[PDB]
């Protein structure tokens, strides 16, 4: 079992400003992490896969990179229709593992 | 015999069975695939020029027939593998690292060994496994007003790991390369060195070099040990009217038994039989009126088994076949009995 | 690298052809051909120095830098031909040819 | 220079009957029904029918443990295959490509493009690294039906194949007969496949059938010829279980035992002495003395 | 035991290709290259160009560069060349021969030279 | 358009059982593998299961020697059997197809839109 974590838990930021959330892994799980957003009341949408690349229909303000245990996801500009739960997934092995969620 | 297999010093009329008729192989018949494809040692060790040894090169062998008679044809120390049987081994990759240095450098190239090459140009692993090959290239490489365009490292902050190169040119806390300067009048020693490492790769991996193989010429209507590319046994070759298609090798009977091979040379399809065998049976009236015997090769023809009556039991040997008709006394089969009768 | 042959025309005597080179020639690149008349050109030295296999003793080459050298002891009834230089130091070229007579 | 070329349409299916029987091994038999286990698309399966016509369907699909792949065209349309895993400058991946003179089989650590394709040039990749493998041989391609086995095992990749001439029905479905697939060539590769796509050249129609390959049991008989000319999916029905229990394509009147049946377990039952304290084992390997 | 044969005469007109064929035996074909040199009456020897028999690289003389193109089939073990534009200045007779001068798979200079030769085609413009 | 439809939900009691069903169109269901997920209020996403392509190879979560997988490729439909249900199982089940390059091989990332089980 590999465990995932993510900071900061909650951060507070307004339009125009970047955000940066970091997801670590316990275990090198190389380049296979998801990250994705989820609203309120809604199932989670995936917005990047493979560590860095993005889903087709995501806006290019979004992006992430990073490999083995520490992976950055990043919005390079803040928007209004950006306010949700970012959460990252490892698929390196089973059983497969989301972090704990991350606030913005 | 028939006495020893029944353990008595006496023998009732009748036929017993004592013994196994069996054909032995004569010769051995060994079949490979001609070589197609051959490693490129030629454009290793005859090419017109070498690295130096602070940047040696490396060339890579690959999917390719390795024949090494040419190197033993014309130093050559092995590591781990004999120099006389890589005629029979297989790899999943071969590597041929070649540089010049000194004659007394020579002695560098070795697991084990320490000095400025071993240390700073050309490291090989303690658990090298491989063959080392050099010669005097005198004659090609030294040049009278000195031949500067071989270097080596001196310096340098630390020592090399197996099979590391190391060619920058930052100063050294000295430049760190230094030229041989190369020349026709120096003793043996400070002479020029041609070097060709050849690293075996053995890893649990399908083989992409192979040495080739000893092969004989192909025996037919004969009982032969053979071996067609790896496919052993032994029996007895004919040609056959089977159709393979244009992948199959060989072919198996109901019983999963190889009945048919391809010949790798010709690929033409051989039948194969087991060499004739039967049962060998004693024919005799009681050793108390006679010690006259017959002797019967069950299901083998008369010609086969070097008074001969061939029948559809086998071949019968010592028993005078007559036109008369009498009741049956020793039975045979298919309608025929043997008996003691008038001398 | 342009390749200058000499004399333009040359039995039991001994014969000696030159070849110069504009530029230098590593021995290592430079061979000699013999071609006799109707028939195609075939190595005789490699190596600058090294016989071809075939090659009779009685041919020899040699040189170093821009002066190479090809000789034959002897001169036999089927010695006489035209004999060329190449070099493949740089690309690949052939001397203009030199007749021996 | 990749080329961005469209909407999104849910697939169709046609019924593959009996189909996608390859010879197991390079062994002659004759005369003979063989048993054998392996992977081999299931009898009268489910497949995935795609379309080329202004529609081009070329979605990446997932490999699973095997794919069968089937055409139907005239054109040459379909002229190549990408395997791997991310498909991109990560990890080394598979490009098979065929052309007019002959095929190319190489493995390096591709770029591919967001929607990749021939251009009769390549505008597949954008880049490649450093390669691991290279292969060249001779070209693998009424209609023309082309079929295909892509197998992945113990680092071979193995592509069964057979072509033959069609007679054009409306229907435009999956022909019923039995044919037998011959191998054609196996690659010591030794990577990860666990998608691939479908690449399609532009200058027509066509259209492309895939399937997977499942882990099961079949009577093959071969004839005089040693030709594979029927087949029994021994896990198919109680019908097919009896024939090939009795190695026969014929049963006779009668009745047989052929299987057995048993009831499975459904949940783990744990029951243990509800005990709190911990066993000394600290105050006997850590004493003073 | 290594021969080479080429293709017989061809007589060709102004603006013409001519294809020279040369079948090789007596050795491994993949193990050495194909060389290709031209000999105009009363004219020495000129090089035209190199093909590799294993990867099919080439190396062409500046003369030919836009004008020969070469290439090999190992199947047949046969080599062949195709010069394109022929004017009355290409009457010539065409020899291939056994290049041990570059090697095939690595592409570096060897000591050696062309020790076999085939016949020579003779190609007429007129 | 693709869709994957969560039924079964409701309310049990404590050391009952729940199956619950996910219906699944607009795509090649019997080709890919599946996943159930589960989110309980106040809580993060919590992977439960998954079951491969054929049925064959199953794995499970917490959930181990509890709640069963399985599928019908007949009938395009994903199960999920909870035995022994606990007061901490009460969440939001999801059933989903993971994008994953190692295991099931999806190129696509579907979701549905969840059930409520409550357990009291
Ligand atoms: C190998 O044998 C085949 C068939 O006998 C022949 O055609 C081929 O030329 C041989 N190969 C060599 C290198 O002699
Ligand atoms: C180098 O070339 C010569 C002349 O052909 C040959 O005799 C020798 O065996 C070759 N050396 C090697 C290693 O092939
Ligand atoms: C052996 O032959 C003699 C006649 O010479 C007879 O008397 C005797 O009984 C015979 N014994 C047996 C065992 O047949
Ligand atoms: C025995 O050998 C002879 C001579 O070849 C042949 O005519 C005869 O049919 C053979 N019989 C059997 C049983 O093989
Ligand atoms: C039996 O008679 C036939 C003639 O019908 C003859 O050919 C054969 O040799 C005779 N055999 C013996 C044992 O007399
Ligand atoms: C295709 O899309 C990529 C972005 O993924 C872009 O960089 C490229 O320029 C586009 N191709 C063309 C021809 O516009
Ligand atoms: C899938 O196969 C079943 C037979 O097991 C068949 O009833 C069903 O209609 C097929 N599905 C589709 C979409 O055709
Ligand atoms: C087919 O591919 C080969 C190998 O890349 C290439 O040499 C050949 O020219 C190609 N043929 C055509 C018509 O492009
Ligand atoms: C060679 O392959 C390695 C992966 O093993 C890769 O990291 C490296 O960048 C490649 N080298 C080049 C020049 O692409
Ligand atoms: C291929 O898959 C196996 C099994 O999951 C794994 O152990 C192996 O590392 C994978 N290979 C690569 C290059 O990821
Ligand atoms: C076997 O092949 C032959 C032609 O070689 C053909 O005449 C015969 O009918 C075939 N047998 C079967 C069962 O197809
Ligand atoms: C623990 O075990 C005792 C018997 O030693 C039993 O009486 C008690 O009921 C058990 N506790 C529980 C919660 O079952
Ligand atoms: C002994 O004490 C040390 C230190 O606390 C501990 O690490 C070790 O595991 C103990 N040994 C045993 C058998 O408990």
């Amino acid at each position: 079992v590999i465990w995932m974590t993510q900071s900061p838990s909650s951060l507070s930021a307004s339009v125009g400003d970047r955000v940066t959330i970091t997801c670590q892994a316990s275990q090198d799980i190389r380049f296979y992490l998801n990250w994705y957003q989820q609203k309120p009341g809604k199932a989670p949408k995936l917005l990047i896969s493979d560590a860095s690349n993005m889903e087709t229909g995501v806006p290019s303000r979004f992006s992430g990179s990073g490999s083995g245990t520490d992976f950055t996801f990043t919005i390079s500009s803040l928007q209004p229709e950006d306010i949700a739960t970012y959460y990252c997934q490892q698929y390196d092995n089973l059983p497969f593992t989301f972090g704990p969620g991350t606030k913005v | 015999e028939t006495k020893c297999t029944l353990k008595s010093f006496t023998v009732e009329k009748g036929i017993y069975q004592t013994s196994n008729f069996r054909v032995q192989p004569t010769e051995s018949i060994v079949r490979f695939p001609n070589i197609t494809n051959l490693c490129p040692f030629d454009e290793v060790f005859n090419a017109t020029r070498f690295a130096s040894v602070y940047a040696w090169n490396r060339k890579r062998i690959s999917n390719c027939v390795a024949d090494y008679s040419v190197l033993y044809n014309l130093t050559f120390k092995c590591y781990g593998v004999s120099p006389t049987k890589l005629n029979d081994l297989c790899f999943t990759n071969v590597y041929a690292d070649s540089f010049v240095i000194r004659g007394d450098e020579v002695r560098q190239i070795a697991p084990g060994q320490t000095g400025n090459i071993a240390d700073y140009n050309y490291k090989l692993p303690d658990d090298f496994t491989g063959c080392v090959i050099a010669w005097n290239s005198n004659k090609l490489d030294s040049k009278v007003s000195g031949n500067y365009n071989y270097l080596y490292r001196l310096f340098r902050k630390s020592n090399l790991k197996p099979f590391e190169r190391d060619i920058s040119t930052e100063i050294y806390q000295y430049f760190p390369l230094r030229s041989y300067s190369f020349r026709p009048t120096y003793g043996v020693g400070h002479q020029p060195y041609r070097v060709v490492v050849l690293s075996f790769e053995l890893l649990h991996a399908p083989a992409t070099v192979c040495g080739p193989k000893k092969s004989t010429n192909l025996v037919k209507n004969k009982c032969v040990n053979f071996n067609f590319n790896g496919l052993k046994g032994t029996g007895v070759l004919t040609e056959s009217n089977k159709k393979f298609l244009p992948f199959q090798q060989f072919g198996r009977d109901i019983a999963d038994t190889t009945d048919a091979v391809r010949d790798p040379q010709t690929l033409e399809i051989l039948d194969i039989t087991p060499c004739s065998f039967g049962g060998v049976s004693v024919i005799t009236p009681g050793t108390n009126t006679s010690n006259q015997v017959a002797v019967l090769y069950q299901g083998v023809n008369c010609t086969e088994v070097p008074n001969v009556f061939q029948t559809r039991a086998g071949c019968l040997i010592g028993a005078e076949y007559v036109n008369n008709s009498y009741e049956c006394d020793i039975p045979i089969g298919a309608g025929i009995c043997a008996s003691y009768q008038t001398s | 690298i342009v390749l200058t042959q000499s004399p333009g025309t040359l039995p039991g005597e001994r014969a000696t052809l030159s070849c110069r080179a504009s530029q230098t020639v590593s021995s290592t690149s430079l061979a000699w051909y013999q071609q006799k008349p109707g028939q195609a050109p075939r190595l005789l030295i490699y190596g600058a120095s090294s016989r071809a296999t075939g090659i009779p003793d009685r041919f020899s080459g040699s040189g170093s830098g821009t002066d190479f050298t090809l000789t034959i002891s002897r001169l036999e009834p089927e010695d006489f031909a035209v004999y060329y230089c190449q070099q493949h130091d740089t690309s690949l070229t052939f001397g203009g040819g030199t007749k021996v007579e | 220079q990749c080329v961005n070329l469209r909407t999104q349409l849910p697939p169709a299916y046609t019924n593959s009957f009996t189909r996608g029987v390859y010879y197991p091994d390079k062994v002659f038999r004759s005369s003979v029904l063989h048993s054998t286990q392996d992977l081999f698309l299931p009898f009268f399966s489910n497949v995935t029918w795609f379309h080329v016509i202004k529609r081009f369907d070329n979605p990446v699909l997932p490999f699973n443990d095997g794919v069968y792949f089937a055409s139907i065209e005239k054109s040459n349309i379909i002229r190549g295959w990408i395997f791997g895993t991310t498909l991109d400058s990560k990890t080394q991946s598979l490009l098979i490509v065929n052309n007019a003179t002959n095929v190319v089989i190489k493995v390096c650590e591709f770029q591919f493009c967001n929607d990749p394709f021939l251009d009769h040039e390549f505008r597949v990749y954008s880049s490649a690294n450093n390669c691991t493998f290279e292969y060249v041989s001779q070209p693998f391609l009424f209609k023309n039906l082309r079929e295909f086995v892509f197998k992945n095992i113990d680092g071979y990749f193995k592509i069964y194949s057979k072509h033959t001439p069609i007679i054009v029905r409306e229907p435009e479905d999956l022909p019923q007969g039995f044919s037998a697939l011959e191998p054609l060539v196996d690659l010591p590769i030794g990577i990860n496949i666990t998608r691939f796509q479908t690449l399609l050249a532009l200058h027509g129609a066509a259209a492309y059938y895939v399937g997977y390959l499942q882990p099961r049991t079949f009577l093959l008989k071969y004839n005089e010829n040693g030709t594979i000319t029927d087949a029994v999916d021994c896990a198919l029905d109680p019908l097919s279980e009896t024939k090939c229990t009795l190695k026969s394509f014929t049963v006779e009147k009668g009745i047989y035992q052929t299987s057995n049946f048993r009831v499975q377990p459904t949940e783990s039952i744990v029951r243990f002495p509800n005990i709190t304290n911990l066993c000394p084992f600290d105050e006997v390997f850590n004493a003073t003395r | 035991q290594v021969q080479l044969v080429q293709s017989g005469a061809e007589v060709k007109k102004p603006g013409a290709s001519v294809k020279v064929s040369c079948k090789a035996s007596g050795y491994p074909f993949t193990s050495y290259g194909i060389s290709w040199v031209r000999q105009a009456p009363g004219q020495g020897l000129e090089w035209m160009g190199w093909i590799s028999t294993y990867n099919g690289n080439t190396n062409y003389a500046q003369k030919f560069q836009g004008r020969v193109t070469m290439t090999t089939d190992t199947s047949t073990t046969t080599g062949y060349m195709e010069l394109r534009r022929l004017r009355s200045d290409d009457t010539a007779v065409y020899y291939c021969a056994r290049d041990y001068t570059r090697g095939a798979w690595f592409g570096e200079s060897l000591i050696g030279g062309f020790d076999n030769w085939g016949q020579g085609t003779l190609v007429t413009v007129s | 358009e693709v869709q994957l439809v969560e039924s079964g939900g409701g309310v049990v009691q404590p050391g009952g059982s729940l199956r619950l069903s996910c219906a699944a169109s607009g795509f090649t269901f019997n080709s890919y593998g599946m996943h159930w997920v589960r989110q309980a209020p106040g809580k993060g996403l919590e992977w439960v299961a998954f079951i491969r392509y054929d049925g064959g190879n199953k794995y499970y979560a917490s959930v181990k020697g509890r709640f069963t997988i399985s599928r019908d490729n007949s009938k395009n439909t994903l199960y999920l059997q909870m035995k022994s249900l606990r007061a901490e199982d009460t969440a939001v089940y999801y059933c989903a197809n993971l994008k994953d390059s190692r295991y099931s091989g999806s190129y696509y990332d579907y979701w549905g839109q969840g059930t409520l089980v409550t357990v009291s």
